[PDB]
């Protein structure tokens, strides 16, 4: 505890012994930390290296060690991110000791991260000039190498969530001026079917051969770069960026043949950022083509750094081609014709089927779940190739069985649990374990349940549609009785409430078998509670006791549960009599559905107007109780703020043009109610004109054109020749007459028809 | 009487815990017993902290059965060592719950232990019964 | 009693060497690269004056400047008294100058073999009760943690203390003192791979006119050691699919993770059971070349593969003449 | 031999055959017609004034282009009939056929499809065959560009692979027979399957790449598809010559690659390394003196009983001892006594079996000084080590050598290029 | 994924099935439509609905069966049963190439489009959705309220559809049938939209 001497010694005397480690944080010993970890502007730079030595050495304990020691080797690790005085002038010290400290704060950062670190800006003022100073011009020492690496490693593992540009700066000028050493080693010979050097085409399906770094600084160095580049450089404006250019794409189509596992990853990374990140890149399989045999080798190689995940990459790509272009995989397509779906398709049942599980069992077998349930997302073929086994559903339902049985544990034991955990964690709780497996089999079920042959013959139980029910009453209830878990333990929940209702809104449509149980079972009277709670329902008020769970819960995303409340609902009502209309009329009032027609989320809002077409849709009683309800120019307004560019937006305009469709059929007084009013006629006018020459507004489609003409065909006795007269004058025979030769046959021959009534009338 | 003197021998070894009055398997082989029997005196000596007995009765009546058996001693000598470790409502919440837990406020031997099971005990006497039936 | 396949003449011999032992020279009947094979086995070896007189002899020195340079880049004299310190027996004092020197990080496993014929060194110093007591308390003290982490250090923690208690075979082996040996070129063996890239940066870095003696430029080197395995995702299986073979569910086959609550304030990713994969395949082809056969004398390896291809060539009933002197 | 030498090589040949032990033959073959022969663009410039790099121009046109970085630009932007003169013995086209049955372009490589005018397979096999004592991985490569618009999008009616050398009816008929080992491309199937091996792969379509490679270590044939590698199909098969063996119907059109003036799709490359570093690991992972060899009696070699040759390990320490012997041998040898006598003093130093080793370099290098002396006044054992290990590795190579006691066991020795990675 | 004027979700059909001398009564309710613009590789049934008929055999007035259906366009879903893939949902639609082609020159549409030279040709079609006529097949898949009396469901039709009308003309194919049993559909009248969507 004094002059290096002894500090030398005590460091010697510490090396791979645990238990003279845990000694030292014993009570007669704790006073060495008065003076280790206080270090002043003084003292010396030896006696700070062998204090920072020291506490690198004590702070190195395997996990059980750390759980035997206690909190207080937590109050030692918070007071070095708290009270230590090096990282304010990192520019000032010297280069060894801005190394140990680094060190020291990388494992500090690994071993307890949650501790808030305020120093961040410090740090990163210092790496910029260091580099941009010390290492671009040459005259650079080793120590300021090894620090940087440090430096580059620490900032990978922030979690994120003007100086950037100063950081992107530097972080190309690194990679421009360590890979320009090496670009003389590419080649490629390719033949092209119609000199040198005119790189005329580059869609040959083979890669240059591989690029060996020796150096192995260089490597690092090139890696955490590039890793931290992909970080910042979509932000960063400008033109001839780095991404862009043609011989560092082929530079880094060489690197992924190399030898070194981070180079092969960041070389993946940086190759497939630009199909989830840059728009139209999907239209590129060819570079998918020459890829994915490198990604799917990847999974073989055992030490793999944190930062890469072959699963989450693949899954990604999958969901990518399934929500864009359905019906067309590539990615699908070359991994079945190369056996690589079977293989997948084996291992996943190999591993449903371990005799002991752990938690990294669990977590392989989540990831293998959703992949698969990626497969059969927009495929029959996979779907019935999944339920050929007869043994999945079994495992489905002990699942649910069991997130269930955890869940009324919970419940059962509030009180108890709150009242002994009430003063540590008084709103830091953590989530059941559960929550990822039973969100991965709920992903699972909702793809299964597209296919209605399958709905029909092979999912036609009763205990999957108990499950689904018993899980969103108790979901919404510990969302009731339990708030003061907070945020973190409330997430996932809610989370798998959004997914189980619309895993649910498929079983519940027409021609499937279980309507009638759900039915009996009430999904009404749930989802009639989940409608009113003042969390959903954003016009309502809290009582004076909720002040706590309006606290506790005020930052929570809920969207996914609304829309897809008001999905269920419209599936409910689809191709129904008055009868069952009035009954859930009776239930959920119109003031619910109409109090939902303004939220802030698109989504939200195009269910909505669905479930009113569905509701007025052939009902000459609701019409005139969604009219007393409010009165035209709102839908126009909708219409005219609606951008129809986008896929919920377009859907919700559909909607309100078929609620005028069902809104002009009820009667004649509604068919001339209709008629008057004439900006809706100025917004056909606008869709009509739209041809293959102008397709700038409303994006040139058909459904909207289709949805006009029905319009106008339930427009139509001396009333009826007036209407037509008003029609013809406000410039719509013209428009019929033109829409004769699109390039669809439905609208030309809906066209063709309507004219001529028209005429005949005329 | 034949079954008497069987039946005091073989409750000494399974009602009470204790080694002696085992002294005609000590002086009364002449034909695996006499290693296993004193093993079980090694390990019973072991268990309780007492340390230099133990090291005196391995070197006087384990040391001469090194030639034939090898690997018991191995096992013996270990435990030697490894005797100080292998043998002996928040929580439970947190562990049934969240699989997690709490820190303490401050501020695969499975041969060792296959040589420390009771059944040990159990099959000591029934192999000093098959031989005393065997041989009588 | 005879081969039988092919035994070649003397004179058949030299005419089959001749035949190809044209491409030797170019490459780089005489060896061109042979003198770097020399230098590179001097260095290796810490053999300090033979380095220094070879690296003369071939340019790399002018001046007692240049030696000074050259002895503090490649380490000669620190290794060299490391290797002796080890031999000589003392070991703590090559712990603790190997702490001095080089750093923590050469240990922070090659600690455990140290401690290990740190406990034989004072066995045998003693043989020249309370002390067996002493050794116990020592060794528990000490090794027991670090031997509880897989199987065969327990076996060699129970050859110790069988080897105490005794006042046989495979324990003269172990009582031997070849171990020392043994434990030296090993030691050194790790050095040279610790301090291999800062030789590599000095060089590229500084515009030094010394060679690499290690994995020459026209290579590729690297410090991991990585795995290929073939029994995972790939598409070398055929076009059948296997099924479930169980019904228990999951729960019913199922800690030791800590929960801390925090303390603009800056957080980091937890990497709390992220190696999963990996973790979990070993329940369900590696870069040996390149990581590993850097790191030795050229030399010993190349004598190692003249053994085995000669006798590879006596097992299939080819004879050929061996080399005399 | 100049680097315009390697370049020309590096230029000339498949990438991955200059890697393996035979390119020994390759560069003797160079060194023999030598005599027609930034500054990597000036040699491939001259290779295209005479040579092979340019254009089956009527409506298929084809051209050959290099790759060519400028890395000055990037650092000023972001900164701060040849083969048959050569003697080529390995294949390199296809065969055209006695009878008029099928026409391939004049290269035999750019375009290969059944005579329309000429429903019976037509066959035919590479130019050359494979000798089996000489390579160590064997890849070729097609890409089919012709369907006969009637199987599928996705089926074709070729069956490619090797053919075991010296009936045809049956090629012409059925596709194969027993001398055939094929991926049918219609049916998914292996040729002669058999087996319940059925489930192999997928029957191949209109733009797929398919490789058919064998290596000579497992002794096994193997294929890949696009990219990926598909298992070994055929195993156990050593001490057999195969040639490169194609059948088509009068519908289909394939493109072939040989690896000569066009990169691979599989990157055999490192399929090849991977063998290489498992050979590599499986080698390498008094009674020290070299005196003559005992077992010569009457002149012929005749063999004793036991099991080994060479006792020489690193466990009892004889391969160090011998080492060092033959080091200061060698170093007597030429020149260099000061450097001797410093490795004599470094050895005294180490040592705390070994004095032998001492005494006799101390005697060596008396004796050495002693005759310097008498040269004055009056007015290798080392290099047969390398030149022995090259000369016994091309002897195992070249008669087929088992692994160890079968005919199964991997050959580890032909995965090793002595000079270009032990040597360097 | 389109969906046409006739082909909607919800649009009845009914009409008669001539067998032997007499002719049954027939129903066609559409339950799915959606039929591919673009290229086209997923399985999923392009429509699917009920085919409810009555005046069947004695042993029960009326029976309907679930049907799934695939509509041709020339590209991997040609004219003839080569050009299909081979797959396990499509090997029930498959059959010699000489019967289907009897089969498709009985229609008056097929003859007025026009061995090999049907394949030869067929690459030069385009845009088959815009087109008087659709070519398409069905399937029978299971009973609809069981999920019975001697009447086979093994066989597939040959439906022709005719889209400015909504005529719907077509075979019944089996091995062990008559091998002509044919089938006219009318669209049987509607101005309301009742709409859904699969999650």
């Amino acid at each position: 505890a004094y002059s290096l001497e002894n500090l030398k010694k005590i460091s010697n005397s510490l090396v791979g012994d645990q238990l003279a480690k845990v000694d030292y944080f014993l009570a007669p010993k704790c006073q060495i930390f008065q003076c280790l970890l206080s270090i002043e502007q003084s003292d010396g730079v030896e006696l700070k290296n062998a204090k920072l030595d020291l506490l690198y050495t004590l702070l190195h304990l395997e996990p059980q060690q750390r759980d035997i020691v206690g909190t207080y080797y937590f109050d030692i690790v918070s007071a070095i991110y708290k009270s230590m005085s090096l990282a304010s002038s990192f520019t000032k010290n010297n280069s060894s000791t801005n190394y140990k400290y680094i060190k020291l704060l990388n494992l500090c950062a690994g071993v307890y991260p949650n501790c808030g670190f305020p120093d961040l800006q410090y740090l990163q003022n210092g790496f910029i000039q260091l580099v941009n100073h010390k290492f671009l011009r040459s005259k650079c020492k080793i120590d300021e190498v090894v620090t940087i690496i440090e430096l580059l490693k620490l900032f990978l593992l922030v979690d994120e969530k003007y100086q950037d540009f100063k950081m992107a700066e530097s972080l190309e000028h690194i990679i421009v001026k360590i890979s320009s050493k090496y670009l003389d080693q590419i080649s490629l010979k390719y033949i092209v079917r119609l000199p040198f050097d005119n790189k005329g085409v580059d869609c040959t399906r083979a890669i240059p051969k591989k690029i060996n770094i020796s150096n192995m600084y260089d490597s690092s160095l090139l890696s955490l770069a590039l890793l931290l580049y992909l970080r910042y450089h979509y932000m960063i404006p400008g033109d001839r960026k780095l991404r862009n250019d043609a011989t560092f794409k082929m530079f880094v189509l060489g690197l992924l043949k190399s030898n070194d596992v981070n180079i092969r990853c960041v070389a993946l990374k940086f190759l497939l950022q630009p199909y989830f990140t840059e728009d139209k890149k999907w239209e590129d399989t060819r570079t998918l083509e020459k890829i994915l045999p490198y990604l799917v080798k990847s999974f073989n190689y055992d030490p793999l750094p944190w930062w890469f995940d072959p699963f989450d990459m693949l899954d990604s790509l999958i969901v990518l081609y399934n929500e864009i272009t359905p019906m067309n995989n590539p990615v699908l397509t070359t991994l079945a014709h190369t056996n690589v779906i079977f293989c997948i398709l084996s291992r996943f049942a190999q591993c449903l089927s371990l005799p002991q599980h752990n938690e990294a069992t669990l977590k392989t077998t989540t990831k293998f779940i959703k992949i698969c349930a990626s497969f059969a997302a927009s495929d029959e073929k996979y779907r019935l190739l999944l339920l050929n086994d007869t043994l999945l559903l079994n495992h489905l339902e002990y699942g649910l069985e069991s997130h269930i049985t955890l869940i009324q544990d919970f419940i059962s034991l509030k009180d108890e649990i709150k009242e002994t955990t009430t003063e540590s964690h008084s709103m830091c709780l953590p989530p059941i374990y559960d929550h990822d497996f039973v969100a991965a089999w709920l992903l699972l079920l909702k793809s299964f349940s597209r296919s209605v042959s399958a709905l029909r013959t092979t999912l036609k139980r009763n205990k999957i549609a108990q499950l689904l029910l018993q899980i969103l009453s108790k979901t919404y209830t510990l969302t009731k009785e339990c708030y003061f878990a907070g945020q973190d333990f409330m997430k996932p929940e809610i989370m798998i409430m959004g997914i189980t209702l619309g895993s649910i809104c498929n079983f519940v449509v027409e021609f499937s078998n279980l309507q009638s149980f759900m039915l009996r079972n009430g999904i009404i009277d749930i989802i009639e509670k989940m409608l009113t709670d003042p969390l959903f329902n954003s016009k309502k008020a809290w009582d004076d006791n909720e002040d706590e769970r309006r606290i506790a819960l005020q930052g929570i995303p809920v969207h996914e549960v609304k829309a897809n409340s008001l999905w269920v609902l419209r599936h409910l009502m689809y191709n129904c009599q008055n009868e069952e209309k009035f009954q859930l009329l009776a239930k959920i009032p119109m003031n619910l559905i109409l109090d939902f027609i303004n939220d802030p989320c698109w989504a939200v809002q195009a269910q909505c107007f669905q479930l009113l077409r569905n509701l007025t849709c052939n009902s000459r009683k609701i019409v005139n109780i969604l009219l007393e309800k409010f009165l035209f120019e709102f839908l126009a307004k909708k219409m005219r703020l609606l951008n129809p560019l986008d896929t919920q937006q377009k859907k919700a305009m559909e909607g309100i043009l078929y609620i005028i469709v069902n809104l002009a059929a009820v009667n004649e007084n509604k068919k001339q109610l209709v008629i008057e009013q004439d900006e809706i006629l100025n917004i056909m006018s606008e869709i009509l004109v739209e041809t293959t020459t102008d397709s700038s507004s409303n994006g040139n489609d058909s459904n909207l054109k289709l949805a006009c003409l029905w319009v106008l065909n339930n427009l139509l006795t001396r009333a009826t020749v007036e209407r037509c007269r008003k029609l013809v004058e406000v410039g719509l025979y013209d428009l019929v007459r033109k829409n004769i030769t699109d390039e669809s046959l439905s609208v030309r021959e809906k066209a063709r028809t309507l004219l001529y009534h028209m005429d005949l009338l005329l | 009487v034949l079954l008497e003197a069987n039946r005091i021998s073989t409750s000494l070894l399974h009602e009470r815990n204790l080694l002696p009055l085992i002294s005609w398997i000590n002086e009364n082989k002449k034909t695996i017993l006499e290693f296993q029997a004193r093993l079980q005196e090694y390990i019973e000596l072991l268990k309780v902290d007492n340390y230099t007995d133990a090291i005196v009765c391995f070197q006087r009546f384990l040391l001469p059965f090194v030639k034939s058996n090898f690997t018991d001693l191995k096992l013996a000598s270990g435990l030697l060592i490894f005797i100080k470790y292998c043998n002996d409502k928040k929580d439970r919440i947190f562990q049934h719950f969240f699989h997690k837990s709490l820190p303490r406020i401050t501020s695969d031997f499975e041969r060792y232990l296959n040589l420390l099971d009771d059944q040990r005990w159990s099959v000591l006497n029934d192999l000093f019964l098959s031989d005393f039936y065997s041989m009588y | 009693f005879t081969y039988g396949k092919k035994c070649f003449t003397k004179e058949e011999w030299k005419e089959q060497v001749a035949k190809y032992s044209a491409m030797g020279e170019l490459y780089a009947p005489i060896e061109p690269t042979l003198p770097r094979l020399l230098l590179n086995y001097f260095v290796s070896m810490a053999y300090e004056d033979s380095s220094i007189r070879m690296a003369k002899e071939l340019g790399f020195i002018r001046n007692n400047k240049d030696i000074a340079v050259f002895n503090d880049l490649y380490k000669i004299k620190e290794r060299f008294h490391i290797k002796h310190l080890i031999k000589l027996g003392r070991i703590n004092e090559a712990m603790e100058e190997i702490n001095s020197i080089f750093g923590l990080e050469v240990l922070e496993d090659l600690h455990f073999k140290l401690l290990l014929l740190n406990l034989i060194e004072m066995i045998r110093s003693h043989h020249q009760n309370d002390f067996i007591l002493n050794l116990i308390q020592y060794s528990q003290n000490k090794l027991a943690i670090k031997a509880s982490s897989s199987v065969k250090k327990m076996q060699e923690l129970e050859l110790a203390m069988t080897l105490l208690l005794f006042p046989p075979k495979s324990l003269q082996n172990l009582y031997s003192i070849s171990l020392r040996s043994k434990i030296a070129d090993l030691v050194n063996e790790k050095l040279l791979k610790f301090i291999h890239p800062r030789i590599q940066f000095e060089i590229s870095n500084n515009n030094s006119k010394f060679p690499d003696l290690l994995n020459s430029d026209k290579k590729i080197i690297t410090q991991n050691f990585t795995v290929y395995n073939n029994n995972l995702v790939n598409g070398s299986n055929g076009t059948k699919i296997t099924h479930i073979s169980s019904d228990q569910p999951i729960n019913e086959k199922m800690a030791n993770s800590v929960w801390l609550n925090q303390r603009a304030a800056t957080t980091f990713h937890n990497l709390e059971n992220k190696n999963y994969w990996n973790q979990t395949s070993e329940l369900l082809f590696n870069n040996y070349y390149s990581s590993e056969f850097p790191y030795e004398p050229r030399l010993t390896q190349i004598m190692k593969l003249w053994c085995w291809c000669e006798n590879q060539l006596h097992h299939n009933q080819i004879g050929v003449p061996r080399v005399e002197n | 031999m100049d680097d315009v030498d390697r370049e020309f090589i590096n230029c000339l040949f498949p990438s991955y055959l200059l890697q393996q032990p035979v390119a020994y033959d390759l560069w003797i073959l160079y060194l023999q017609h030598r005599k027609l022969f930034l500054t990597r663009k000036e040699i491939w410039s001259k290779l295209m004034n005479l040579g092979v790099l340019g254009t089956n121009d009527d409506y298929l046109i084809q051209v050959y282009k290099y790759f060519y970085p400028d890395v000055n630009d990037f650092t000023l932007r972001f900164g701060v009939d040849i083969y048959k003169i050569l003697g080529y013995f390995l294949p390199s086209r296809w065969q055209a056929q006695p009878n008029n049955s099928l026409q391939l372009s004049q290269d035999g490589i750019t375009h290969l499809q059944p005579n329309p005018d000429y429903v019976d397979f037509a066959v035919t096999w590479a130019n050359k065959s494979l000798p089996d004592n000489k390579l160590t991985i064997f890849y070729y490569e097609i890409k089919v560009l012709s369907v006969t618009s009637t199987e599928s999008a996705e089926n074709s009616n070729i069956v490619i692979g090797y053919k075991l050398v010296e009936s045809i009816n049956k090629c012409q008929k059925y596709g194969f027979d027993l001398n055939v080992f094929g991926y049918c491309g219609f049916d998914g199937l292996i040729t002669n399957s058999t087996e319940q091996s059925k489930e192999y792969a997928k029957p191949f379509g209109r733009d797929d790449v398919i490789g058919c490679g064998i290596n000579f270590i497992d002794g096994s044939i193997f294929f890949t598809k696009n990219g990926i590698h598909l298992g070994n199909a055929f195993t156990d098969l050593n001490d057999l010559e195969f040639v490169p063996y194609v059948a088509l119907r009068p519908g289909n059109s394939i493109k072939t690659n040989f690896g000569l003036n066009e990169d691979f799709v599989f990157d055999i490359i490192g399929y090849q390394d991977k063998w290489k570093s498992l050979a590599y690991e499986h080698i390498c992972r008094l009674k020290f003196l070299l005196g003559e060899d005992n077992r010569f009696i009457d002149g012929k070699l005749v063999r004793p009983d036991v099991n080994n040759i060479n006792n020489l390990s690193v466990d009892d320490g004889s391969l160090p001892n011998t080492l060092n012997v033959m080091i200061n041998d060698y170093l007597i040898h030429e020149g260099l006594v000061d450097v001797a006598k410093g490795f004599l003093k470094d050895l005294q130093k180490d040592a705390v079996e070994s004095k032998d080793v001492i005494r006799h370099n101390e005697r060596q290098i008396m004796k050495e000084e002693r005759m310097v002396k008498i040269r004055q006044e009056l007015r290798c054992a080392l290099e047969n080590v390398i030149s022995n290990t090259r000369a016994m590795l091309s002897t195992l190579l070249e008669y087929n050598a088992f692994g160890s006691t079968n005919s199964s066991d991997p050959r580890y020795y032909k995965a090793i290029n002595f000079d270009e990675d032990v040597l360097n | 994924t389109v969906c046409t004027n006739y082909l909607r979700p919800r649009m009845q059909f009914t009409g008669y099935q001539i067998s032997g001398y007499k002719r049954y009564q027939v129903t066609v309710n559409l339950k799915t439509v959606d039929l591919p613009k673009k290229d086209c590789t997923s399985l999923s049934p392009h429509l699917s609905g009920f085919l409810s008929i009555r005046g069947l055999t004695n042993q029960h007035p009326e029976i309907s069966t679930y049907f799934e259906a695939y509509a041709v366009n020339h590209k991997e879903l040609g004219f003839l049963s080569s050009s299909w893939k081979d797959e396990p949902v499509l090997n029930e639609f498959k059959a010699t190439d000489q019967t289907d082609l009897e089969h498709w020159i009985n229609f008056p549409s097929f003859r007025q489009l026009f061995i090999s030279r049907i394949f030869s040709q067929e690459k030069q079609f385009d845009n088959y959705l815009n087109e008087r006529f659709i070519f398409m097949k069905w399937k029978e898949k299971f009973l609809v309220p069981d999920a019975v009396d001697g009447a086979s469901y093994d066989g597939f039709y040959y439906i022709v559809h005719d889209q400015v009308t909504g005529n719907i003309q077509g075979f019944y194919y089996h091995q062990d049938a008559e091998k002509f049993q044919q089938l006219e559909l009318v669209p049987s009248l509607e101005s309301s939209d009742c709409s859904f969507e699969f999650a």
